[PDB]
């Protein structure tokens, strides 16, 4: 991904910020309350016939921790977003059966929720360098398809 | 939004399409997988293979649908309601994959009926599938 | 279609953001032009600029359309109507740019009212948006 | 873009027998016709007003014309599309104030109007290389973007 160095900067710092579990569950729970239709993934993991259902679902939020954390290792290679989600791309694919629009999905419910924790600190500038960021993830991890 | 000319365009196409209905939306479901792959997530119980029983079985209850869309253009959401139900209830495919195969099936359309797609042909052809999808998506939230 | 708790969820949340409508608006448009550099293709007479005052007057605007959406939820289409026309006739704007705006305003909200913006208010949000954009290009063809 | 050596094949014997002019005239005529907003950037070409004014219009059917004999020239390229329009892509942001959906759009038409003009020598196969072609050549023109 093409991220200036002051970007850089601004995407590490705010990172540190996050709170992968509190967020992580929020990012995941928001996908699924605010589009319906991207539960039909995680089914078998409990009732998710309702938003409340949804939020309060222990397998959703630990579902949303562990895919901000891969989010997370993403950051720790900018330069090569291809390489790093290469497995996870195929996995995605072959064994889970994922349309990869949710993944776009996913990146814009995230910058509304770093949005929403952060206030202020997430400028215009600051959310340009994280949708390139979410947009990088995303295409990385469609990029294996086939 | 679908204008008096717009329907009368939709079905006179789709009496040119006539008994192929079938075969032509089993060949856009085809076209679908070859250049959309993302859209093939939606369906790894199926052998998507060329001729495959599965995806021939598929092009036919799609054509149906069609078929009744083209039959109740002045109230879609009427004649689409149980379909509505099952695409926003279960089978939940994303909004984006509509337009995929609304674009093969007018590559299929055009391919088989070339002097009969003219450019406005294709206009009313185009707004009918996308009001299809939003129909069949109206459910989804 | 926005259900009854959705237009609740809505008029609340406009109802606390009360004259704040232009300043967060007009930032939502930058956030747009900045995050998302293809909507600036639109506005090439604009000052784009960080803080542009150009920006913030559109926004007044446009924050003057929204509160008129807000009181009018049962009747989009007649609140909107003058602008669908010029939308749809003169600026023409690509209706994939309509979702790009959506989305900062959906950011700048939750920015400044992030106890009010709950997963269910934000659903509610995004469908009024979604309805915004529906009629504002419901006459593009 | 990835083509396989069946698909470049594929790609490069289609085109052999594309008539530029009169398919270049049908593709930008459908785009104005099907997705009517695209004529806010041929406002200047005379009478649009009408499916048919489009249809007899002189400036857009050479402007087709022009349009196609460079999509043929980046089919020359198909390693480096973002190279061959990287000139193209900074003129169509900067010069002409061009939303790159655009692109999209109009790539969407081309395969349609391939499809009518070959019947079923365009068959799924070739319509999915051709695909893979107008989304890299809509790519490498929205790259420049800024
Ligand atoms: C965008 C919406 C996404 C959906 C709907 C989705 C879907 C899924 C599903 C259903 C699972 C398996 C859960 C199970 O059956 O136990 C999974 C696993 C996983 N996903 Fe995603 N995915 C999404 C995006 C992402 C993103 C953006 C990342 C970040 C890179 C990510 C990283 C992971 C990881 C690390 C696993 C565990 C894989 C393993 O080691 O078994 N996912 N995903
Ligand atoms: C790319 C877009 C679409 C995708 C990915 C999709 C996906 C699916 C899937 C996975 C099924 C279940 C198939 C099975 O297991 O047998 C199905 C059923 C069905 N869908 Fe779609 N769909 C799409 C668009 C449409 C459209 C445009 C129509 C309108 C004709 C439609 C109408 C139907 C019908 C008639 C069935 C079978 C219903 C039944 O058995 O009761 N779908 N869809
Ligand atoms: C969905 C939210 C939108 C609303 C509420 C909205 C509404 C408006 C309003 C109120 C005006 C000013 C009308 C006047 O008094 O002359 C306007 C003009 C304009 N709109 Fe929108 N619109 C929206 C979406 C968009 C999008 C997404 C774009 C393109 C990125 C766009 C492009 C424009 C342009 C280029 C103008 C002319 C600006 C000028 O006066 O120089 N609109 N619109
Ligand atoms: C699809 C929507 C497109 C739109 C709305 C568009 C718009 C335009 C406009 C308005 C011009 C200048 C008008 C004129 O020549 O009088 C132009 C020039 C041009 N465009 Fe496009 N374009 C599109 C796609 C394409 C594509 C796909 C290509 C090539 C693959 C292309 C290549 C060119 C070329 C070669 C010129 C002439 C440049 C020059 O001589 O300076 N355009 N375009």
């Amino acid at each position: 991904v093409n991220l200036t160095a002051a970007e850089k900067t601004q995407v590490a710092n705010l990172w540190g910020k996050v709170n992968v579990k509190e967020l992580g569950g929020e990012a995941l729970s928001r996908l699924l309350v605010v589009y319906p239709w991207t539960r039909r993934f995680f089914e078998h993991f409990g009732d998710l016939s309702t938003a409340d259902a949804v939020l309060h679902n222990a397998k959703v939020l630990a579902h949303g921790e562990k895919v901000l954390t891969s989010f997370g290792e993403g950051l720790k290679h900018l330069d090569n977003l291809k390489g790093t989600f290469s497995d996870l791309s195929e996995l995605h694919c072959d064994k889970l059966h994922v349309d990869p629009q949710n993944f776009r999905l996913l990146g814009n419910v995230l910058v509304i929720v770093l949005a929403r924790h952060f206030g202020k600190e997430f400028t215009p500038d600051v959310q340009a360098a994280y949708e390139k960021v979410v947009a990088g993830v995303a295409n990385a991890l469609a990029h294996k398809y086939h | 939004v679908l204008s008096d000319n717009d329907k009368t365009n939709v079905k006179a196409t789709w009496s040119k399409v006539g008994d192929h209905a079938s075969d032509y939306v089993a060949e856009a479901l085809e076209r679908m997988f070859f250049s959309f792959p993302t859209t093939k997530t939606y369906f790894p119980h199926f052998d998507l293979s060329h001729g495959s029983g599965q995806v021939k079985g598929h092009g036919k209850k799609v054509g149906e649908a069609l078929t009744q869309a083209v039959g109740h253009l002045d109230d879609l959401p009427s004649a689409l309601s149980a379909l509505s139900d099952l695409h926003a209830h279960k089978l939940r495919v994303d909004p984006v994959n509509f337009k995929l195969l609304s674009h093969c099936l007018l590559v299929t359309l055009s391919s088989h009926q070339p002097t009969e797609f003219t450019p406005e042909v294709h206009a009313s052809l185009d707004k009918f599938l996308s009001n299809v999808s939003t129909v069949l998506t109206s459910k989804y939230r």
